[PDB]
């Protein structure tokens, strides 16, 4: 079982590996083009205003 | 009256001795058994550092 419980934690380390990649590459590509997004909604706004 | 002083000693101390040396063979054959458990304990702790 102590065996076992090993290879289950060492194998976990796969998961914790794509979880940063996945991280990083939604702080790199995702987040700045929301920002992108924003802004143009943002001028949108107005001009429903105007 | 060296007789009667040592049948006394003799007899009270006849059946004290014997159940010592019964109780020290139960021990031995327990600890006997009990050395397979360490022996799966030692691969355990191999386990564990792991």
């Amino acid at each position: 079982a102590t065996k076992a419980e090993y290879a289950l934690t060492k194998l976990k380390l796969s998961n914790e590996s794509v979880t940063y990649c996945t991280a990083q590459y939604n702080l790199s590509s995702m987040l700045p083009q929301q920002l992108l997004m924003l802004k143009n909604q943002t001028t949108q706004v107005a001009e429903q205003t105007k | 009256e060296a007789c009667m002083a040592n049948a006394v000693q003799f007899l009270t101390t006849k059946d004290q001795a014997y159940w010592n040396a019964v109780t020290a063979q139960v021990a031995a054959i327990t600890a006997r058994a009990n050395l397979g458990i360490i022996k799966a304990n030692f691969v355990t702790a191999k386990i564990q550092a792991l």
